[PDB]
């Protein structure tokens, strides 16, 4: 909390927990399905899903594949978009529309798409 | 020291070897420098005593 | 009804009055903490310079 | 029908005479928790005054 | 010394996959267990509602309603798992169960044991204290036959036959997920 | 009409409203249709239960030892257990109708009831 | 003459710094330490390393004895009390008075959550209204009956005037 | 047998040989917790508790260390202390009663602190 922002820091582990937390219910989910989860875990396990899907990218290495040029996503935004998300903000977005989309901007068009 | 830690449980007196010990990135340089740091208000005293 | 009254509006005036009391506490308290905040940023406006 | 009146009348009498009496311990009990929430709002914002002081300087 | 540190780390891997696995199977059938406590809760609210009405008409004069003048034998029904792994749950209710014991010898009664489950027979049987009359195989999942026959024993012996006085049931609430708490219930008068 | 809840101690088996229900208490048969008095009987131990149900047939339930019950809003029936016709083996009903035991017997006898014995 | 024991499974979540209160030990302290922390902090060490191996047993009993939850809570605000941030070294009366608010129980009214900003702001009342209590014990290096008295007055009048994360009152 | 007595030996031997059984059962104490045990074990382990923590003594060096005045045992008051606790005669005090407590006599007075 020093050399990074405090209020970055404080969105960076708030989404580590939040991961944390999805990672120890992958072993209920995987086996006594999704169902058996109580309210507050299913809403946790969608916004940790949207989360883990937001934190991938649309890396310029990958612009000589799909002619989609990478993005650049400054940490103000970032910071913001998962404190965001951390707060649930797009919860109610589908989980495709997190994939490959460099911040908001891209976020926001790609749900309008969808 | 500075620390209510070892301040505390641990006291360290004048004349004591009190090691340090602990794995990579747990605070072990962030003692020793907190200590240093806290010796300015004796060193403004100007008391070789102190 | 009537005392019950009496002590509603005596309970109503007695916190009003406790709470000015608070706030004039807390507002001394509030001086005195801006005072040595102020006093600490001289200091390190000081050692700064 | 004036009997009858002065049953109910004298019944929510001592229901306003329980409650009253409740809702003055209640209310005195929360305009104290307002007053210190006004007082810590105050030394709070008195702090993060002094800091910001302190940040400027 | 590595062979057996080696060994050992296979050991522990084995235990603790086996071990995560119960604790799925186990959250799987607290669910399902509390669906069924949940499942019966309507017959219980109706039968008390119905029982309190005839009790309002009835000459409350049942036996199971009047204490005995002279108490000596008070069965005691110990609800126990018939299975381990089950942490302090035997501890607690077997605890519960000897508090019980001593407080009826301080008023001067006799207890008498009914055990439902293996590792409570096994911790009254190391301790001496003989069982009326036992049931297994059923902790993990009972059935209304089972709770039939033991209310059956349970009653005929308050009637009596040596018989009991008086008869409690100590067994775990299930209050929440995070905490249970073995209590003891007079079931009878 | 009425509102009917067929309750085994294990489940809530069936709540589904009715025009009319039949059963014979320890005491005699009964019928009940809306209105009703508030009522508390004791079914006989082979004993069986028909709801006429506002839509299709009516259904047969084969109980073992319930207690009926009505009252203005409900009509319950608190079964040890309950089956409904359509589950009940003839087989079986046989067979303990056939055993020595007044239980077993009196279960196995219900179910023949209720199947159409 | 001794070890701080700093742990990286205390370290990496939150506990900072990391002693390790069980194994870490001051062989030639006690003597050097002022007679007002070794007054206020005198079992601090020996609580502190039983509450942590208590921990372990009360992470999956259901319930324990009412000393238990007694040393469980009175541990986890002392944990919360000793954890200090970096480059803020605390003069040796603010340890003195930071540790007597846990030591003595007066934090046991005060949640886990918030004993951080309770002690904190403690000592700057205390620095800003009754400086007398630290210049006792600095000038004096023992903590004074009547001092002690006026601390408690202090504390008990300050907890009136505290929040908790929650919004219940402190008292 | 010979130099120290009978009673001394056998108490000493038993005293072993609780301890011994305890240190057998330190794998399933560790995973499952004494719980899994059988009664006969559960027994051992907790007088075997206990005997390990009464073998603590408050030594008077350790005064400087704890402030506590150090207390001694003659050979016959902890002959026969051992010789009751293994028989399980103190097996319903806390385990805390036991710890630096240098004593039957301190060993009833903490229990009673207790
Ligand atoms: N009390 C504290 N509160 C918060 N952060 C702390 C505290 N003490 C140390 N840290 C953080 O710990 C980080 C690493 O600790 P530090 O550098 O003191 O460890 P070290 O033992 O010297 O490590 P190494 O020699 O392996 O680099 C520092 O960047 C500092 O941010
Ligand atoms: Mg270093």
């Amino acid at each position: 909390p020093a050399i990074v922002g405090d209020e970055h820091y404080r969105v960076a582990q708030e989404v580590i927990r939040i991961l944390q937390r999805y990672k120890d219910l992958q072993d209920i989910i995987a086996i006594l399905g999704i169902d058996e989860l109580s309210e507050e875990d299913k809403q946790l396990v969608n916004r940790a899903r949207r989360i883990e899907r937001f934190l991938s990218q649309n890396m310029m290495a990958a612009e000589q594949f799909t002619g989609q040029p990478g993005s650049t996503v400054p940490l103000k935004e970032t910071i913001e978009a998962f404190d965001k998300l951390t707060k649930g903000e797009f919860d109610h977005l589908p989980e495709q529309a997190f994939f490959l989309i460099g911040g908001l901007d891209d976020l926001a068009k790609k749900a309008e798409s969808l | 020291t500075g620390i209510k830690a070892i301040d505390a449980m641990t006291p360290i007196g004048r004349g004591q070897r009190q090691l340090i010990i602990g794995d990579r990135k747990t605070g072990k340089t962030a003692v020793c420098v907190d200590t240093i740091l806290n010796q300015r208000e004796a060193w403004l005293t100007g008391d070789p005593k102190q | 009804l009537a005392d019950a009254d009496a002590m509603h509006a005596k309970a109503l005036a007695d916190a009003k009055a406790e709470s000015e009391k608070v706030t004039e506490e807390a507002k001394q308290d509030s001086e005195r903490i801006a005072a040595q905040l102020s006093e600490q940023a001289g200091s390190e406006a000081e050692r700064i310079k | 029908a004036e009997r009858e009146a002065m049953l109910a009348k004298t019944a929510a009498d001592n229901r306003k005479s329980a409650e009253q009496v409740a809702a003055a311990q209640a209310d005195y009990e929360k305009e104290m928790a307002e007053a210190r929430a006004q007082a810590s709002a105050l030394r709070d914002e008195a702090r993060a005054a002094g800091r910001s002081v302190v940040d400027e300087k | 010394t590595l062979r057996e540190l080696r060994g050992r780390i296979r050991s522990a891997g084995s235990i603790k996959k086996i071990t995560k696995a119960q604790e799925l199977i186990a959250t799987s059938r607290i669910a399902k267990a509390q669906a069924r406590v949940e499942a019966a809760r309507p017959y219980a609210a109706e039968i008390t509602n119905m029982l309190t009405e005839l009790a309002g008409a009835s000459a409350l004069d049942h036996p199971l309603l009047v204490e005995r003048k002279q108490p000596k034998r008070a069965g005691v029904l110990v609800v126990s798992s018939d299975r381990g792994l089950c942490g302090a749950y035997n501890a607690n209710v077997l605890r519960r169960a000897e508090e019980l014991f001593s407080l009826l010898r301080d008023e001067g009664k006799d207890p008498v044991l009914y055990v439902v489950g293996r590792k409570a027979l096994g911790y009254f049987s190391f301790r001496q204290r003989t069982v009326v009359e036992s049931w297994t195989g059923f902790s993990e999942r009972p059935t209304y036959e089972n709770a039939r026959e033991i209310a059956d024993t349970l009653v005929n012996a308050f009637m009596a036959i040596l018989g009991v006085d008086e008869l409690h049931i100590v067994f775990t609430e299930f209050r929440s997920m995070l905490s249970q708490t073995a209590v003891a219930r007079r079931a009878a008068p | 009409d009425l509102n009917v809840e067929i309750v085994a101690v294990e489940r809530e088996l069936w709540s589904g409203p009715a025009t009319f229900v039949f059963t014979r208490t320890t005491a005699g048969e009964i019928g009940i249709l809306p209105r009703h008095i508030p009522l508390v009987a004791q079914l006989v131990d082979d004993a069986m239960v028909r709801v006429e149900r506002e839509g299709e047939d009516d259904l047969r339930i084969a109980v073992d030892g319930g207690f009926l019950s009505v009252t203005e809003e409900t009509v319950r029936i608190l079964v040890e257990n309950a089956q409904f016709e359509s589950e009940i083996d003839a087989d079986a009903a046989k067979e303990d109708a056939a055993s020595d035991d007044e239980r077993t017997a009196a279960w196995g006898r219900a179910r023949l009831r209720a199947l159409g014995q | 003459d001794g070890q701080c024991f700093l742990e990286s499974d205390l370290f990496n979540q939150g506990v900072r710094p990391a002693i390790n209160v069980g194994v870490s030990v001051s062989r030639v302290g006690g003597a050097a330490q002022i007679k007002a922390m070794k007054e206020v902090a005198g079992s601090l060490r020996l609580d502190l390393s039983q509450y942590r191996e208590l921990e372990a047993f009360a992470a999956f009993a259901s319930d324990l004895d009412a000393a238990s939850k007694a040393q469980l809570d009175r541990g986890a605000r002392l944990v919360e009390l000793l954890k200090q941030p970096q480059y803020s070294p605390l003069a040796v009366e603010e340890q003195v008075v930071a540790i007597f608010l846990g030591t003595q129980g007066h934090l046991d009214s005060v949640p886990v959550e918030d004993v951080q900003r309770f002690e904190s702001e403690l000592l700057e009342h205390v620095k800003a209204s009754h400086s007398d209590i630290f210049d006792g014990i600095r000038e004096t290096k023992k903590l004074s009956e009547e001092a002690e008295e006026k601390l408690v007055s202090v504390i008990n009048e300050f907890k009136k005037g505290f929040q908790a994360s929650d919004g219940s009152s402190v008292v």
